[PDB]
Parts: structure tokens; C-alpha cells; sequence
């Protein structure tokens, strides 16, 4: 599919509402494995199971190890832009 | 769930 920029709005008291898997140590991109009901990703739409996360708020997640990506993603607050692709 | 997963 196309590379997509997707808006997600996250208050500080809540998570992103996604689970991720994969990462450089496994030879695959950071992939969305789950979208959790009623949380920001679910509410906003636009993100799907199987999407690869290429970047978040301009921060490159390509070639990032699972833990690195967890750290970066978990630091984002407020209006968050995801760059994803379903490939 | 082939690899480790993290909820965010």
C-alpha cells in the first residue's frame, strides 16, 4: 500500500492504544500487532494491524531495535504523526 | 505473535 501519515491524539493519562512487535533484531520493521478498543489509535482510525511504523513525529523508526522503538514511541505526547505503510 | 510484543 501507500506510505501514509496518520494523526493520533494522545492525552498524557492514556497510552497510544497499540501493541507493537518486530524490530531490527528480528529482521523486520516495527509492526502493529494489535489496536486496543477505545484507546487513541482505535478512536482516531487510520492505523491497522500489520502496518509497519516507519517514523513517529518525524523520528525515524526504520532499522530500529524493538526496545529503541518502544522508548521513542512511548515518549511522544499530544498530536502525534505516524508514518506507516502496509506492505 | 511471532516475535515479542509490547503494549503502548
Amino acid at each position: 500500500g501507500p506510505i501514509r501519515k496518520v494523526l493520533l491524539l494522545k492525552e498524557d493519562h492514556e497510552g497510544l492504544g497499540i501493541s507493537i512487535t518486530g524490530g531490527k533484531e528480528h529482521g523486520v520493521p516495527i509492526l502493529i500487532s494489535e489496536i486496543h478498543p477505545g484507546q487513541p489509535a482505535d478512536r482516531c482510525g487510520g492505523l491497522h494491524v500489520g502496518d509497519a511504523i516507519l517514523a513517529v513525529n518525524g523520528v525515524n523508526l526504520r532499522d530500529t531495535k524493538h526496545k529503541e522503538a518502544v522508548t521513542i514511541l512511548s515518549q511522544q505526547r499530544g498530536e502525534i504523526e505516524f508514518e506507516v505503510v502496509y506492505v | 505473535s511471532r516475535w515479542p510484543t509490547t503494549r503502548l
